[PDB]
């Protein structure tokens, strides 16, 4: 869906949605798209042991520098394990697997970090409703920039938050859809067809460009 | 101690 998100984000800047005789994007409208996940907390710690994130469901999860991940689910006990290829396992902590126990370790380094010192993004907003059972997603790839950090996820999302204005960014490219966060903490979701046929603001264009340039960069470090 | 993380 990497490339289908190249699809819809060369349509919508093709048509130019700022320059516009009269812009209208709160007609563009669509509440029943909000994302069901979205990163609500991140930890670089990538120069010793790797990023750590958290989910909105306050699951938590981090990447080590070999490529390997591991995630602690919602109930604070159920273990995920994904290794450098793209497989699954399914573990618990309180019966201690010996294996992976320096990588549970360093797992609660990030929980109880995220938990204590940072602030949750999106808080107050109401998730969508989704399968209970069904699997988590995980985090494929990370880059920084200048300007923002990109966060691409294995349902097929991508986030971009920005450093100075604390503006951001999930694009969801299966029921074509993009959710914005302002600086004010003011939430809106859009469908992307409709943004053609309406337009958006200066920096809702902006930042729908330099989202399309980061897609680029997310297909060239692999 | 972390190099970098979110909003705080």
């Amino acid at each position: 869906h990497l490339s289908d998100m190249l699809q819809q984000l060369h349509s919508v800047n093709a048509s130019k949605p700022s320059e516009r005789g009269l812009v209208r994007q709160e007609e563009a409208e669509d509440p029943a798209c909000i994302p069901i996940f979205w990163v609500s907390k991140w930890v670089d710690y990538s120069d010793k042991y790797g990023l750590g994130y958290q989910l909105c469901d306050n699951s938590v999860g981090v990447l080590f520098n070999d490529s390997t991940r591991l995630i602690l689910y919602n109930d604070g006990d159920s273990l995920q394990y994904i290794e450098r290829d793209g497989t699954e396992s399914y573990l618990t902590v309180s019966s201690h697997p010996n294996s992976l126990m320096k990588k549970i370790t360093l797992l609660k380094y990030f929980r109880n970090y995220m938990s204590e010192h940072l602030l949750k993004a999106g808080a107050n907003i109401t998730p969508r409703e989704g399968d209970e059972l069904a699997r988590l997603p995980y985090l494929r790839t990370w880059f920084r920039t200048r300007s923002a950090i990109i966060l691409h996820l294995s349902n097929g999302s991508v986030q971009i938050n920005f450093f100075q204005d604390h503006t951001k960014l999930i694009l969801c490219p299966l029921m074509a859809a993009v959710t914005y966060i302002d600086e004010k903490r003011d939430f809106r979701t859009y469908r992307l067809s409709l943004l053609e046929e309406y337009g958006c603001c200066k920096e809702l264009a902006s930042r729908l460009r330099y989202a399309r340039t980061m897609v680029d960069k997310l297909l060239s470090s692999r | 101690d972390p190099p970098l993380h979110s909003t705080a």
